[PDB]
């Protein structure tokens, strides 16, 4: 079990937990029971930006970018209600957490694209 | 003395200084190529190879 001192400065604090390859099971939903997501974590690995159309007005593509703000990108410790709906669908209603990160990515040629990477009120 | 249009003739019988003058000329030309490339990179818009390529 890893401590803060094991993790500090490694980059691991910006990573979401993983599950091993054996985790292919099923988690039963009792429709009479109430549920929550106690922790939602989102670790971005790629940011793509839609190029501004030259004026050809064809399909502008999403292109790769370089992250310049370092390992500061993940959303984590997010919690909320997991409702069971009458048709048996589940609805997550985000309540709180570290649910945003300012992120700056850089396009080929230098243009910097800041964004508020977020799931606020998901 | 030498007329202005003959000043470089001092190099004719001086192989070492001729090599120096050639080195200087070469330095100037390579310096031009470097500077020119930099100026072009500082002005070039790479955003549209179709209707705004380098030759425009
Ligand atoms: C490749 C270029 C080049 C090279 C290697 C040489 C080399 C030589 N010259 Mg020649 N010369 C040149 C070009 C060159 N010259 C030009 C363009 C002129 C007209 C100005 C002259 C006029 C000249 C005279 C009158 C004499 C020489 C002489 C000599 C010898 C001694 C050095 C000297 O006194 O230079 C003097 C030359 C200069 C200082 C060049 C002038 C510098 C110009 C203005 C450019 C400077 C660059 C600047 C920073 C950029 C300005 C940017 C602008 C947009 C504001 C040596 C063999 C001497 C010699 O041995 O006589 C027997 C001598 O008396 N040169
Ligand atoms: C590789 C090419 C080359 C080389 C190494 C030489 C070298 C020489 N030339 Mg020749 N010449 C050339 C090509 C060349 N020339 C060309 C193309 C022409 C026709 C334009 C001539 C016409 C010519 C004449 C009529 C004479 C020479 C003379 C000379 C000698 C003295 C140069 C001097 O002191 O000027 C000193 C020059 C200055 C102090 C200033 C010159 C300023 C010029 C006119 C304007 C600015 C030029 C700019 C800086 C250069 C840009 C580079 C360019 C290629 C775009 C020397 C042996 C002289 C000679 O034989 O002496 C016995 C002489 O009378 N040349
Ligand atoms: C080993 C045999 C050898 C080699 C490899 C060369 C090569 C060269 N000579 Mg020639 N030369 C030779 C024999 C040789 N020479 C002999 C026996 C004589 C009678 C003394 C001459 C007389 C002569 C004259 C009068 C001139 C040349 C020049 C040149 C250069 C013209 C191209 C240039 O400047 O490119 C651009 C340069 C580069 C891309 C960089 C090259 C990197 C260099 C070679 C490394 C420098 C370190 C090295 C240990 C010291 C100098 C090596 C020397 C053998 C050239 C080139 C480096 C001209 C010159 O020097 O112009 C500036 C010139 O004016 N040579
Ligand atoms: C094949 C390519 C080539 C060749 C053969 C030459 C040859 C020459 N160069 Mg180099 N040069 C080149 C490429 C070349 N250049 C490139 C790509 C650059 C970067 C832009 C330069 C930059 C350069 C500089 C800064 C200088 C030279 C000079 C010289 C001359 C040195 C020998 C001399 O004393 O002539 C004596 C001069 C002449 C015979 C007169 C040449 C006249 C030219 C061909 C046209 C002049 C146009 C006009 C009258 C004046 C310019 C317009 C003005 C508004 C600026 C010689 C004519 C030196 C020189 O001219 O010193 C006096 C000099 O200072 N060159
Ligand atoms: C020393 C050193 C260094 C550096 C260097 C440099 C920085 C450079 C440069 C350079 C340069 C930066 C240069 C340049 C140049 C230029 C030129 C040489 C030009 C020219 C021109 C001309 C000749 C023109 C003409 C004309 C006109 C004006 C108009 C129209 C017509 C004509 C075109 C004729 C280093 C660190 C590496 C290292 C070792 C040492
Ligand atoms: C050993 C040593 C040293 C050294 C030094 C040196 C070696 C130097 C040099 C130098 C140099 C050698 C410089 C230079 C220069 C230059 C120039 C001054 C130029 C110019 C230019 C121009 C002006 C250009 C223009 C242009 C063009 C051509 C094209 C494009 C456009 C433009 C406009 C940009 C010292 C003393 C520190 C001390 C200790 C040691």
């Amino acid at each position: 079990t890893l401590t803060y001192d094991d993790i500090v400065g490694t980059g691991l604090a910006n990573k979401c937990p993983t599950l091993d390859d054996t985790a292919r099971g099923a988690y039963p939903i009792d429709s009479s029971q109430t549920y929550r997501i106690a922790r939602l974590c989102l670790q971005p690995t790629t940011f793509l930006v839609k190029e501004e159309p030259k004026n050809k007005r064809q399909e502008a593509e999403f292109v790769p970018t370089k992250l310049v703000t370092r390992e500061t990108t993940s959303l984590d410790q997010i919690q909320g209600e997991l409702k069971v709906n009458s048709d048996g669908s589940l609805t997550f209603v985000e309540e709180d957490g570290i649910d945003f990160q300012p992120v700056t990515v850089q396009m080929a040629g230098g243009e910097r694209i800041p964004l508020l990477f977020t799931v606020k009120n998901l | 003395g030498l007329p202005w249009y003959r000043v470089h003739t001092v190099l004719i019988n001086d192989p070492g200084r001729l090599i120096a003058a050639h080195l200087m000329h070469t330095a100037l030309v390579a310096g031009w190529a470097g500077s020119m490339a930099l100026y072009e990179l500082a002005t070039f818009d790479p955003s549209d190879p179709v209707l705004n390529p380098m030759w425009r």
